[PDB]
């Protein structure tokens, strides 16, 4: 009976404000409990042993690398780092549910997606050291990874900018009849930026095959979620845009996998966006620039509810792992990370001429004049520059 | 008012833009055009007929959100497809300033050329329009000129707009193409129906002269052309008139060659003086042509205020303000 | 049983995406039908005769002024105009529910709020003509009204910028123990901008006494709502931010009044935001620059469901109006608008020196040098400038 | 590394900012401070202790949304209350560019002074930091210099920062105050504990000289101070060293008086050359001091690229690049 174009609804003859349901919000999908036990058999994906061992080995290898590179930062060996502690399940559970060629846009606390896609340790290292092996040519801050071969778009610092970009890549995929999905990761803090409202709405109106994957780890640097929003987290925003949405236990690699697998299948078939909010807890500091004890419970999470521990218990059930395997893999991982670390530290940095290329595809003549001016400068004053560990 | 390529037809500047866009979508199957109100043809008619001809998946309306328009276009371009975004008035490009300056411009550099958004072009109506006041009149090019990694291009006519717009669409770098909206329905001229290109980063000397160099872009080129005629008739002064065309990267060589010959330079633009792009041209010409300068380089620009409604006739750097500055410079 | 800080919820053991309810959305609150009949007696505000006549006279006087100024634009007498047709109910119903001193931020299609607050016809005219009586000194486009005395913040063209600003004014009101509410109007198109996501979330987390009032008139220039969003309009977004929300029949001055009255009472008592989406239909073109027949039903709305007609039927019931009164008021309004119009056209424009003041509070010496340069210029070349209808 | 008011205490630049903010909230009951992570003291410690001392309603965290931070601060200021917003790094001010350029700067003008946001100040860490790369290093002042209606102020030291920040907070115009973050924990100096003001739009000649004028701001002032010493020792050249302090409105008179005396000018800044603020200073000095110029005005700036991680030592306009340019200019 109402005729207004902007909504489809009935009249109501009594004044009633709509109250948000925040106290009992959208429920948290779980597949296994904290002891690694399957709760509802009909939900178990029954992934094969080799794939579940890959989930486990990818998480723990990332954790090994994080410990080493966090210490290297503390020693001044690299300028910056950011760990993935407590969130390795969200990374690896979702990556495993994607096609190899699905395109990924991230935030910065995603490295497990690359690890699952077999990104070499040498290349994670090369980017953190800015050495000659870095395909990013040493130009970005550490942890700003990217890989064209593995369809992982280079990370940039400005939060949430990748959200509407991921939507555009997904529109282009739709047109290309790619049968590919784009996934876009961001944190609950970044979700406050205007570009999240842009991307969420554009994906719905333009009918794009995209998964928005929000990691809600309770903090954005020092800011707890009670100061970040007052609705029922990020999941409750999706339906307001017309987006199918779900909330999952981010410390449960099977719940994350099941949700991403189903969102991927439906987004690619239906050309519609899906939103997954994975609840988790940021166990580590925000970054090497943050001492989190200045504003916060961490040991509850680390000891009582961790994705690596939870999956270890599951393995230890199927009889697929044991203490001997655990020790041998801990040793082998550490060795592999240390081999890459040693190599990375002994590589030179790229030629300083590389500060001028790729600004435009072709260096403008005026930019080439500046390059030449640096080359002349270094000829005269080079003793005053750290030329000795730069290439050429 | 204040102011060889095959078959041609008379086109005004809006029609020349539609012709460039039609040529682009005919020959590039990846290309799409999007933004606010583009589907029915656009608020300045620049996209009329294109959705019907090429399809709703290729010429389409977005939600009303400029940061989203530009982010979305960058994402299309990351996949290699040509993305031609519209921003409805240049005054409303600022919501997208972060996506343009922190993202589009830096995309190729920061990835070591693993990713890029070269196939993005952003087009937007620009410049004064007699009564546009603060938010329908702006000329934002100097804000963008301080951002390495984007190109900024401004045509003076229908023939120039089609060839420059085709070059932006096909250039492998994100480009902002500003369309002087007061020209959209001003006089037509002959424009080739088939595609052709005019190079970026190349100024055009449209009238040779020996006493003074005048530089401008957009509608202001017609103002300085008239100033040249005034100076010839009233002062017997021979002016070399140059359309800069590309704001960045700009054609330093053509401008410096002219000033070495003439020894005098006046640069004019509608945008406010302070921080305006005339400042960059002046300071560069001074560095390169110092020994040749007979008089200080003059900048005749909009005043350092927001762009006013009822006072527009008094605000703009019109032909009398340019002429008077030229007269003083000639007598320095 | 879940422990995650970012949400309050139960676990669920089955994978279920949350589906948006768009087909039967948030219902549309109505008080009177299209024949001006009260539908549910317990909802009738029983406003006194003098106030309801003020609602009616304010709408129709705005409509009279719109017809005249739209024609003046067509003749080139003023440079631009934008009508309020079909939306006069939302303006006047909500203004009547506010305190006189509640602060208003608008978009541009709000003028009935000023008309209800007794803004003089001479001052609406002065701003459209940019004449000497305009306190805005002729600097903005027509229809960019503002009044400090009547607490109506000057309109600016960029859409949605006033949304987070209104929130900040509301925070400052809260601190000042003002017992004042801020209301912020915008259209459904503007709601797509990132600044709406900013303002909505800040008002909730910072606990601000603000009413967000969205006019959803089915179009943003040529863009129908099906290309603007895919959720259940704007009302369904509010609860995702924790904002109490309601949708009303914007052509029903009593439904609009009741909702704004209650939102005002609760926002000021509770320091929490409310969102009202008023459904309506943009009867006129978007502006004088738009020929709406290029992209669209208008006569359905104008003849079958209009706020002025609906309220006229209600008056005609209580016996508070009749045809004779209608004709006399139509004559008197037209006379008052024409008197202001004549005066406005014969006033000079402000002194051209006024293009330089108020850029900063004090004119910088370099800006005064530019002022002096214009004064010298006009001394020599003044014959070439339209100096004759400018002051001094 | 590349580089009378009552009781004082040694303070570094972060502590001087906290002292200015504390002084402001003590004497102005309307004042509030807000932005990302300010409550626990800020990521650079600039707000430590202030929430505890003045209250959670007065020093508080916002959601992670720069366009909202600035819009919100404008709204506080519209009511007359003092609003001191923080943007966490200047690199992330661009989301708020529309609210700053289209709204804050134009608020008073466009309303005929019926409304304003004069009581707004935006403070933000700025400038290079050794390893900040593209998004922790930027110096955006030239983007803002082309916007009439805002002031942009950059101090060189703890004493200068407190007095300039107090002036911005109390100035009746929206101000952007950029805090050079590489100085936050560098050397302390004596700073008055009670409030004091240093005027805006006033440069400071910190060392008199007769042969060449050097102009810079922020950390780069220390670079040019060292260049002056190098030029004295190695070339017997006397340099006049000037800290510009306010980018807009800038102190044209002090700079032109200096260049009329010396006949030479070198301006240096970390920001990229093209469209950088040195362009405005150069072109203005040229216009006003033309007959006095012995050599072209030199600009020694960052290169026209994004700001790199591993290459930062090669990117910055350090003392050797400035000295070499000075040497060439002296010999012109
Ligand atoms: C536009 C913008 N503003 C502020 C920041 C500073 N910043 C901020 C405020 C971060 C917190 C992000 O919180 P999150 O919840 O999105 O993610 P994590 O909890 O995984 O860090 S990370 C970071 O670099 C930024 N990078 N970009
Ligand atoms: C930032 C920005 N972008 C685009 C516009 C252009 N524009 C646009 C696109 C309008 C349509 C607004 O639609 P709405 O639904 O918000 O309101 P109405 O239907 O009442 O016009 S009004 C207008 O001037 C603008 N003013 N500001
Ligand atoms: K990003
Ligand atoms: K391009
Ligand atoms: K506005
Ligand atoms: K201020
Ligand atoms: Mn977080
Ligand atoms: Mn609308």
């Amino acid at each position: 009976k109402p005729q207004f174009p902007g909504a489809s609804a009935e009249f109501i003859d009594k004044l009633e404000f709509i109250q948000p349901n925040v106290i009992s919000g959208i429920p948290i999908y779980r597949v296994m409990d904290r002891q690694g036990q399957i709760i509802n058999p009909s939900e178990d994906p029954h992934l094969p042993k080799e794939k579940v061992l890959k989930l486990y080995k990818s998480m723990t290898l990332l954790n090994t690398m994080d410990r080493i590179l966090y210490e290297s930062q503390r020693q001044g060996r690299i300028s910056f780092y950011m760990t993935n502690y407590g969130e390795e399940g969200t990374h690896v559970g979702s990556a495993a549910a994607l096609d190899n060629t699905d395109l990924v846009f991230g935030q910065y606390r995603e490295a497990g997606v690359l690890m699952y896609r077999d990104y070499p340790l040498e290349l994670f290292m090369a980017q953190c050291y800015g050495n000659i092996s870095d395909l990013g040519k040493g130009r970005q801050m550490p942890v700003h990874y990217g890989c064209k071969e593995r369809h992982f778009v280079t990370i940039s610092s400005p939060l949430a900018t990748q959200i509407p970009q991921a939507v555009g890549a997904a529109y282009a995929a739709k047109r290309a009849n790619a049968n590919r999905v784009v996934i876009c990761y961001f944190g609950e803090g970044a979700a406050s930026e205007g570009d999240a409202h842009a991307g969420f709405n554009f994906a719905a109106t333009l009918e794009c095959p995209i998964i928005f994957f929000c990691r809600n780890n309770g903090y954005a640097i020092s800011t707890p979620t009670s100061e970040q929003y007052r609705g029922d987290g990020i999941a409750a925003r999706g339906p307001g845009y017309g987006i199918m949405s779900i909330r999952v236990d981010g410390n449960d690699v099977f719940a994350v996998y099941n949700a991403t697998k189903e969102a991927r299948r439906r987004a690619v078939a239906e050309n519609q966006p899906f939103l997954i909010e994975a609840m988790t807890y940021r166990i580590g500091h925000h970054s090497t620039s943050d001492d989190s004890s200045a504003y916060r419970e961490v040991g509850y999470w680390d000891k009582q509810d961790h994705p690596i521990s939870r999956l270890r218990h599951y393995l230890l059930s199927q009889g697929w792992w044991d203490e001997e395997q655990e020790k041998a893999w801990r040793k082998q991982s550490r060795r592999k990370v240390m081999e890459a670390f040693e190599q990375a530290e002994r590589k030179p940095k790229p030629n300083p001429n590389l500060l001028f290329s790729d600004v435009y595809q072709e260096m403008p003549a005026q930019l080439r004049k500046q390059q030449e001016s640096l080359a002349r400068h270094l000829q005269t004053y080079g003793e005053h520059y750290p030329l000795d560990h730069f290439d050429k | 008012a204040h102011f060889e390529y095959g078959q041609t037809q008379k086109m005004n500047l809006f029609q020349s833009v539609t012709s460039a866009l039609d040529n682009s979508l005919a020959k590039d199957p990846t290309a799409v055009i999007f933004g606010e109100d583009v589907a029915f043809g656009g608020v300045f008619r620049c996209t009329v007929g294109l959705r019907d001809k090429y399809g709703k998946d290729r010429v389409f309306n977005t939600p009303l959100c400029e940061q989203g328009i530009v982010g979305f276009g960058i994402g299309i371009a990351v996949t290699g497809a040509t993305a031609i975004a519209e921003i409805q008035f240049a005054d409303y490009i600022f919501p997208a300033f972060d996506q343009i300056v922190n993202e589009a411009a830096k995309y190729r550099y920061r990835s070591g050329d693993l990713f890029n958004c070269g196939s993005l072009t952003i087009r937007s109506p620009w410049g004064c329009v007699g009564h546009g006041a603060l938010y329908h009149s702006q000329s934002p090019e100097a804000f963008f000129a301080h951002c390495p990694g984007i190109k900024v291009v401004i045509p003076r006519s229908p023939f120039q707009a089609k060839g420059l717009l085709l070059s932006c669409i096909e250039d492998k770098n994100p480009c902002i193409f500003f369309e002087p909206k007061i020209l959209y329905r001003a006089a037509a001229e002959e424009v080739p129906i088939e595609p052709y290109n005019i190079p970026l980063s190349q100024a055009e000397v449209i009238q040779e002269g020996s006493d003074v160099t005048l530089v401008a872009w957009g509608t202001q080129v017609h103002v300085i052309r008239e100033v040249a005629s005034m100076a010839k008739e009233k002062l017997g002064v021979s002016c070399e008139v140059i359309d800069l065309r590309t704001i960045i990267p700009w054609d330093v060589d053509t401008i410096c060659k002219s000033v070495i010959k003439t020894g005098r330079l006046l640069i004019s633009h509608e945008a406010p003086l302070t921080g305006g792009f005339a400042s960059e041209i002046s300071s560069t010409v001074q560095e390169e042509c110092f020994l040749n300068l007979e008089a200080p380089i003059s900048r005749v620009c909009g005043y350092d205020t927001p762009f006013p409604h009822i006072f527009e006739p008094f605000y703009i750097p019109d032909k009398w303000k340019c002429y008077d500055a030229l007269r003083k410079m000639i007598n320095y």
